[PDB]
RNA sequence: AUUCCGUUAACGAACGAGACCUCAGCCUGCUAACUAGCUAUGCGGAGGUUCCCUUCGCGGCCAGCUUCUUAGAGGGACUAC
């Protein structure tokens, strides 16, 4: 389907898909699917469970960046991160970097994962979570001490987790969870 | 001229004392409130007394006193406040008027446990929902104990408490220390607001009963 | 004098819009709206204008006063009051089936357009600094 | 013996469409109220997806609107509504023009004289008030013998040598007032359950009441006896005669049911069927009629529905 | 959750009881009904008390219940078994 | 259209009106320019050489859009945090000799003068003044 | 001849307070006074918030008590003697009225 | 929730819980405001092209009004559907 909502008023959800079964129904980025003009909703999407599959993929990276205390609750300079990401990523990769985000999103989320230890399956919603927490955490101890920028350190940590490169600080920690949990089988 | 604030504050603190001294004053002679009716050219201070003739005094002459007294120590303008005795229409729903007629029981020698049921008993007959007399302190042994009578309905949670329950404290000096009185009262619905307070408790709903026509 | 004037809440920010006939004009205590500060949040103001588009605001001039709350509230409630104002515009002096068009456009984009936030902040309580939280608890 | 058929339906409303008031003039708007608390000027395209649109819609009240009514001129509209408020509404501007305050409790009934000179309304205050349209006199008709429960419909007669006003009421009694002196004429009592609804025939030498116990009682307004009974079987929410065709109409809870005042006979069951109105012209299980109202010409019959649907019934096969 | 307690539901059979004439199947109605017939001291324990009886007349409509005694009904009950 | 100061971005109106303060020659800036902070909460004097000029253009633009403000209102605005070392920091005011130095300027200039109800006011002058330097900034 | 007159109410009691305060307006309108009216001034709520414990020992537990004051205002059109007429009727216990000729 | 439905050698009650009271959330409906405002209008300043447009200031207990503010009275939810 066709939309003329653009994200930032730059990105087109045209064209951007979701290319795995297993978590379609828990990211938000295309254009069927409630596209907004911004990464900033004062929505309520923790009054009830599975609520927040609902909110968009790019807002729930930009909340993910209000980290650590000294970040709580500076969520404009949490868009404005994301905003110069995106630019940086459509700059190198020559792609929609909605589409490269989906993609990054999809390739740094453990599937399996050890409880108590035996191994266990995880459930597509908290493999979103996972990948969102690891991509935001790679970006976030890139950045820290360094001349880099958090937003030049976000675009290589996104471009790398799209690629699948182990590179990517997600990559390599996705692979230790599924190692371990091979491990407890 | 003070502010707004101030004045209401200075009201209430004036209410305040003025119903600690009537209480040690007229300790004795049934005290059991006071109502501050400020108004144009005359402040009017109405006593509620159990025994109104021992607050007047022969020919008014005790009546007087506290008018005077009240007016210079409270910068009063001369003539400019009364003071008037009144009866209490039902003692036996006044806590205060009971918690001090306990009191004298138990200063005079009557037993506890007389002396509270003799309370309790007239209370409940006098037309009160319930009641709850409790007495503590050094009653014939060194050690400390409560004695609790209740009788009837009583509640205690909740706003119905403020208009449905009278409650007093006082203390009693005896030889050997100090006993604790705590009269409380559970009044009954009174539509007309005489003896109780008018509007129902939350939980009470009556059904009309239906007409045959 | 066909004009109407409806508010936006969010928190304590109260934006009201006075929508009248008019050629297009949208000011905010007299500054263009394409000057909305922060800059960033510049988008979630322009929403009612871009999902309608500029040929719905053509024909009124709306002029909003804003007070209260603080800089990102005071957007939420400029962005409702523009899309209330409008609808209550349409509504009383267009039509009632244009004014069924757009009111379906700004609520299947974003129920906040028209219907406000309930959500204010929680009271402290004592034993703690905030509402929920605690002061820290020490055993030896 | 013409049956009638669905013509269409109206979608506009939200909730119980409470009333509905056709022109004098046999235009092609009508107005109707509902438990949404707005009242709905409509536009009567009858060819088209929908047999009619919503051209205005006014939302001054503050609680349920119970009943509405157009003046002769089509103009003005008169509401009453829960919040104890008579609104005069001017069509044209779509705002009040006018506030009738007094009753205390919820206005279930108002009506327009044959003149529009004066305005009649009931409430569940259990009295019955008379206004002037333009002044500012009330007079409050409250006498020893009046009604002793809720006033669920009052009716003006269409005679204007000998005015008349009909009111029902929930103590199972259809007073009938003389307008002239103010004062109670007759006391009809026939009914064993409340009485919901009262209507006057347009001669004005018929009434017919209905209510709870599902029996309409159709009583002579001139000497105040019972002619005869129709069974509805099911409670009755309001009636209308037909302008024309000497008929009369009964909303029940189980269908609208119109008998033949001459044979007694129902002339046709008028049932909701979803499945039917899905195919022709395209929530609640109990969906059933709350308010009737005759076109002008009497060729069509508008519903209103407890689903906020007012379907159209037009005279044919 | 939301459990009606004995003030409610007590409340709620004794207007079934003698007022089942008048009472209807809507919410709306019986609260109303309840300001005519009964002094029920809070509007939140109105709504509450027209909500279940609304409920309890449900009930009725499908067949008998416990707690409620409708002289009528048993009446039309005596003579079908006789 | 033809743009005033709230038509104008105040970024690039102060930049602007700043630049022509200076290019005027009017304004006489005291020997303590190059000494001062601008207020105890500083740590280090201002970087801009130019300073003075901006802050006086800053300072007109503020009452061209409202008047009554008086020197210690100006302290309030230019104002802000102030730390403490290791103890929290709280709101402390601006210099007043900056504000009342550049007020006294304006006023000589005829751009601003004495409301009769306290403060500074703009003057006839220092409207069009304002509005002409807005006026000839470039669209961006 | 017609001046503008202030009346000013104040009380902790919101039932009494509005209780006077329709005295007045429909005490004036019998008179045909031109009445503006009543005016409620926000309600002032004083606050004390202290320490349930007489001593230091405990969960450290506060009570807050409030205070609230009730202000309404009142303007007659009318004569110094035709208010203090009006004026004059026995006002319920707590509210405090205070007449004042308005300075305009 | 010892909240209820029922079971039932118990029946019928009393407390606590709930109800309740305060604050907050909805009302373009009611009451009505020179110690709260808005809209319009008049006059004046500035900008743009004399009208006109944009913006700001001031005035009017006889511009009007109560959306925004205030605070009284009510309504609103009952899990109603
Ligand atoms: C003593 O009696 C008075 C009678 O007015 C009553 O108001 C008090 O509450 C009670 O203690
Ligand atoms: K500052
Ligand atoms: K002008
Ligand atoms: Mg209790
Ligand atoms: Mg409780
Ligand atoms: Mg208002
Ligand atoms: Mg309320």
């Amino acid at each position: 389907p066709h939309t003329d909502v653009l994200l930032f008023n730059r990105w087109s959800y045209d064209g951007v898909q979701i290319a795995d079964m297993s978590v379609e129904d828990y990211i938000t980025a295309t254009a069927n699917k409630h596209p907004t003009y911004m990464p900033h909703t004062a929505g309520r999407y923790q009054a009830k469970r599975f609520r927040k599959a609902q909110c968009p993929i790019v807002e729930r990276l930009t909340n993910s960046l209000m980290m650590h205390g000294r970040n709580n609750g500076k969520k404009l300079m949490a868009v404005r991160i994301i905003k110069h990401a995106m630019e940086i990523i459509h700059l190198l990769t020559d792609q929609n970097p909605i589409q490269v985000i989906v993609d990054a999103v999809i390739n740094s989320g453990p599937r399996e994962d050890a409880t108590r230890r035996q191994a266990v399956d995880i459930s597509p919603l908290r493999r979103v979570n996972q990948a969102i927490y690891l991509l935001t955490t790679g970006a976030r101890e890139s950045a820290f001490r360094n001349i880099k920028t958090i937003a030049e350190c976000l675009a290589d940590e996104l471009i790398n987790a799209a690629k699948g490169s182990s590179n990517s600080y997600a990559i390599k920690k996705k692979d230790e969870i599924e190692r371990v949990a091979k491990a407890n089988r | 001229q003070m502010s707004k604030k101030r004045k209401f504050v200075a009201d209430g603190v004036f209410f305040a004392e003025l119903n600690e001294v009537l209480t040690r004053e007229l300790a004795e002679d049934g005290y059991s409130g006071v109502e501050v009716r400020v108004t144009p050219m005359r402040t009017e201070i109405i006593i509620r007394a159990t025994r109104t003739q021992n607050v007047l005094g022969d020919k008014g002459r005790r009546i007087r006193e506290l008018t005077s007294v009240v007016q210079k120590r409270f910068n009063f303008d001369e003539n400019t406040v009364e003071l008037y005795a009144e009866k209490v229409n039902n003692r036996g729903l006044c806590a205060i008027a009971q918690a001090e007629s306990l009191r004298y029981k138990l200063l005079g020698g009557l037993a506890v446990r007389r002396a509270c049921y003799g309370v309790l008993r007239f209370i409940m007959e006098s037309g009160a929902k319930g009641c709850e007399v409790i007495v503590s302190g050094k009653l014939r042994a060194q050690r400390a104990k409560s004695m609790k009578f209740k009788d009837g309905y009583m509640i205690s949670s909740g706003q119905p408490v403020k208009e449905y329950i009278d409650s007093a404290v006082r203390h009693v000096l005896l030889r050997q220390g100090v006993l604790g009185i705590k009269v409380k009262i559970m009044l009954d619905w009174d539509p007309k607001g005489k003896q109780g307070p008018t509007t129902p408790l939350p939980d009470l709903v009556t059904i009309h009963p239906p007409k045959e026509e | 004098v066909e004009s109407v004037q409806c508010f936006g809440r969010k928190k304590t920010a109260v934006a009201v819009t006075h929508c009248k006939r008019g050629r297009g004009l949208i000011k905010i205590n007299g500054v263009p709206i394409e000057l909305v500060q922060p800059e960033i949040l510049r988008y979630k103001a322009f929403e009612p204008i871009l999902l309608l588009g500029r040929h719905r605001f053509a024909g009124v001039d709306m002029r909003i006063r804003v007070k209260g709350g603080g800089h990102t509230s005071q957007i939420y409630a400029i962005r409702q009051s523009i899309a209330k104002a409008l609808v209550a515009f349409y509504q009383k002096y267009v039509d009632e089936q244009q004014k069924k068009e757009i009111k379906d456009i700004l609520i299947r984009y974003d129920r906040t357009l028209l219907v406000a936030d309930p959500r204010r902040c929680e009271p402290k309580k004592f034993g703690g600094r905030g509402a929920r939280s605690r002061f820290q608890k020490s055993y030896r | 013996q013409e049956s009638l058929v669905l013509r269409g339906t109206m979608k506009a409303h939200t909730d119980w469409v409470t009333a509905i008031a056709t022109p004098i003039d046999n235009s092609d708007m009508i107005v109707t109220s509902s438990r949404d608390k707005s009242i709905i000027v409509w536009s009567l395209t009858k060819d088209g997806s929908q047999y009619g649109v919503p051209r205005r819609r006014l939302t001054g009240h503050g609680h349920f609107v119970e009943d509405v009514v157009l003046s002769s001129d089509g103009m003005f509209a008169l509401s009453g509504s829960w919040d104890g408020e008579l609104r005069l509404w001017d069509l044209q501007a779509g705002t009040t023009a006018r506030r009738f305050v007094g009753h205390t409790k919820d206005v279930l009934s108002v009506a327009f004289s044959v003149d529009n000179r004066q305005i009649v309304s009931a409430s569940r205050d259990k009295t019955i008030k008379l206004w002037n349209t333009l002044g500012e006199c009330k007079y409050t008709i409250q006498e020893q013998d009046s009604h002793s429960d809720w006033v669920s419909c009052v009716r003006f007669s269409p005679n204007n040598l000998q005015p008349t006003i009909v009111s029902g009421s929930w103590d199972r009694t259809v007073k009938i007032w003389n307008l002239t002196n103010c004062k109670l004429r007759s006391t009809l009592a026939g009914h064993s359950g409340y009485v919901n609804t009262v209507a006057v025939s347009p001669d004005g030498s018929l009434c017919a009441s209905g209510g709870k116990d599902g029996v309409i009682l159709l009583w002579d307004l001139a000497e105040g006896k019972k002619l005869y009974s129709l069974d509805a079987g099911s409670i009755i929410h309001t009636l209308c005669f037909s302008p024309n065709r000497y008929w009369l109409c009964a909303a029940t809870e189980s269908s609208i049911k119109i008998w033949d005042l001459e044979s007694k006979s129902i002339v046709v069951d008028l049932k909701v069927d979803l499945k039917q109105e899905s195919e022709m012209f395209g929530k609640t299980k109990v969906i059933y009629c709350t308010s009737l109202s005759w076109s002008a010409d009497g060729s069509t019959l508008f519903s209103g529905y407890t689903d906020g649907l007012i379907r159209v019934w037009g005279i044919g096969r | 959750g939301r459990v009606r307690t004995k003030t409610v539901k007590k409340s709620s059979r004794q207007v079934i009881e003698r007022y089942y004439s008048k009472m209807t199947l809507d919410f709306h109605t019986n609260k109303k009904i309840l300001e005519e017939v009964a002094i029920i001291p809070s509007k939140r324990l109105r709504n509450k008390i027209a909500g279940f009886s609304t409920h309890l007349m449900k009930r009725i409509q499908k067949g008998p219940v416990r707690g409620i005694s409708l002289k009528l009904q048993e009446e039309e009950r005596e003579r079908r078994m006789d | 259209p033809a743009r005033s100061v709230k038509d104008v971005s105040p970024h690039d109106f102060v930049k602007a009106y700043a630049a022509h303060l200076k290019r005027s020659g009017k304004l006489e800036l005291p020997e303590w320019t190059d000494i001062v902070k601008t207020g105890k909460l500083k740590e280090l004097a201002p970087y801009d050489p130019d300073w003075y000029y901006i802050r006086a253009a800053s300072m007109a633009r503020k009452i061209y859009l409202r008047g009554g403000i008086g020197v210690g209102g100006f302290r309030r605005i230019y104002g802000g945090n102030q730390r403490n070392g290791s103890r929290p920091r709280h709101f402390c005011k601006s210099s007043g000799s900056v504000a009342r130095h550049i007020l006294q300027q304006l006023q000589t200039m005829n751009i601003i003068d004495f409301d009769p109800k306290g403060g500074r006011r703009i003057t006839s002058n220092g409207q069009r003044d304002l509005d002409q330097v807005a006026g000839r900034i470039s669209a961006a | 001849m017609i001046h503008k007159i202030r009346i000013t109410l104040s009380s902790k009691n919101v039932k009494n307070l509005e209780k006077v305060c329709a005295d007045l307006v429909r005490g004036a309108k019998d008179k045909r006074l031109r009445v503006k009216g009543p005016v409620r001034m926000p309600t002032k709520v004083l606050n004390i918030t202290t320490r349930k414990s007489p001593c230091g020992e405990g969960t450290n537990t506060w009570d807050r008590f409030e205070l609230r004051v009730h202000k309404r205002v009142i303007d007659l059109f009318s004569s110094p003697d035709v208010v203090k007429q009006i004026t004059s009727i026995t006002i319920e216990p707590g509210v405090e009225v205070e007449v004042t000729i308005a300075e305009s």
